[PDB]
């Protein structure tokens, strides 16, 4: 219980966001920087 | 409590149904106990049919599946717009609903699990209204850049050509929706063109739409767009550049959480108690009503 | 229905027939279940 | 008869009057007799 208190509260962390199942010809294209 | 003595204390405890983890029913308990522990699964009572058939069946089962009376009370309820303003004031209490949006202090209400909170996280774009009514569309969406739960009520209002088809609108993501339209008509359209309003091209399809098809669209509607009561145009461009152009306009607005967060409490408190999996109830419920209810 | 004196009658009347080692299963149970009713209690209820 | 207590009731020589008929259904007074020579209402009057 020492420890636990330390760490504190686990984050949530919503399961599904924005992120939106992209082709990997786009997302190769997004990620290729200036 | 103002209550002496124990018995007055569990009847209390009974039926406080504004508490997370009550009504405990502690003789209905003990008496569920008691028949697990004599006889699993009543084998001999069904084996006497005389005994089966002096009660209901849907009593001797109902205590198998550890629904307690008041929560069978909690789900029989009629939710509805027109009373969840009050049944809220029934089920919850003082607690704002705003403070009970925020996935953390929901699942610390109900003492959940992160990964038991998800899933019905997700089967939260499934409590929502399943389909438009009175050209509304109530429902819960994630945008959940904190997590939080917001519920937006779309209301269509068929402008023009209406005659055409029918469109309806079903969000799903933070400026991310689906778009469902049925078309009434056949027009030979060299193309379907789709935009916001007639302004912005969401989406064009090649070809002719046709007719008791429907047809979906995963479009998307921004912050600028959503603040206005919005148009949406569809428009059947045929080769000669003639068209069947129809629209809707589409206000959103936010909207209370009191029919969402009822239909959770209902969902939460059934899985808890039958012990069965959240993808379990929902392959129940659809089968009944194609409105999750 | 069934009014809540006649289920703790129904409740007494049929933990009288159980033996020393179901029924310290079943007090068991019991107290687990008692204890979180009374600690969501009194969370909404009677803590400051 | 006091352990385990029976919803919240404790058990004392008194000068109530408590019947052992079997169809009687009997009070929690009763229920605690029963529990505590772990016998049922007929044998329990057939004891008597």
């Amino acid at each position: 219980m020492q420890a636990l208190h330390l760490l504190g509260d686990k984050p949530y962390l919503p399961l599904s966001t924005t992120w939106s199942d992209p082709r990997l010809d786009r997302a190769a294209d997004i990620t290729t920087q200036n | 409590s103002k209550l002496e003595n124990y018995t007055k204390v569990m009847e209390m405890l009974s039926t406080f149904r504004p508490s997370g983890a009550t009504p405990y029913h502690d003789a209905y308990e003990n008496v569920r106990e008691v028949i697990q522990l004599q006889d699993p699964g009543l084998e001999q009572l069904n084996a006497s049919p005389a005994i089966a058939g002096l009660m209901h069946q849907a009593s001797l089962l109902g205590i198998n599946a550890s629904i307690s009376p008041e929560l069978f009370n909690i789900l029989t309820e009629e939710i509805t717009e027109g009373n969840a303003e009050e049944l809220y004031k029934k089920n919850f209490g003082n607690i704002e609903p705003a403070s009970l949006a925020m996935p953390e202090y929901l699942k610390r209400y109900y003492n959940l699990s992160d990964e038991e909170l998800s899933q019905f996280i997700g089967k939260a774009s499934n409590f929502g209204q399943q389909e438009y009514s009175n050209n509304q569309l109530i429902t819960p969406v994630v945008n959940s850049s904190d997590g939080t739960v917001k519920v937006y009520r779309i209301t269509r209002e068929y402008t023009t050509n209406a005659y055409q088809m029918d469109v309806e609108l079903f969000p799903f993501g933070g400026e991310n929706y689906r778009l469902d339209y049925k078309f009434k008509n056949f027009y030979n359209a060299s193309y379907l063109s789709i935009k916001l309003n007639d302004k912005r091209e969401l989406v064009r399809t090649e070809g002719a739409p046709q007719v008791n098809i429907e047809y979906s669209a995963n479009i998307t509607l921004n912050t600028a767009d959503i603040s206005q009561p919005f148009e949406i145009g569809l428009t059947r461009v045929l080769p000669s550049g003639s068209w069947a152009y129809a629209a809707a306009k589409f206000t959103v607005e936010e909207y209370n959480q009191y029919s969402f967060l009822l239909k959770l409490n209902k969902a939460i408190r059934l899985s808890r108690a039958t012990e069965l999996s959240p993808t379990i109830l929902e392959g129940i419920v659809r089968s009944v009503n194609l409105q999750l209810d | 229905t069934p009014t809540y004196a006649q289920w703790e009658n129904a409740a007494g009347v049929l933990t009288a027939g159980l033996n020393s080692q179901q029924a310290n299963t079943l007090h068991a149970f019991l107290d687990e279940s008692r204890s979180a009713a009374l600690s969501t209690y009194y969370i909404r209820q009677v803590a400051k | 008869f006091n352990t385990p207590l029976l919803n919240g009731q404790y058990f004392s020589t008194g000068d109530e009057e408590i019947d052992l008929n079997s169809g009687s259904t009997g009070d929690w007074r009763k229920t605690i007799l029963k529990r505590a020579f772990n016998i049922d209402d007929v044998s329990l009057f057939r004891l008597l």
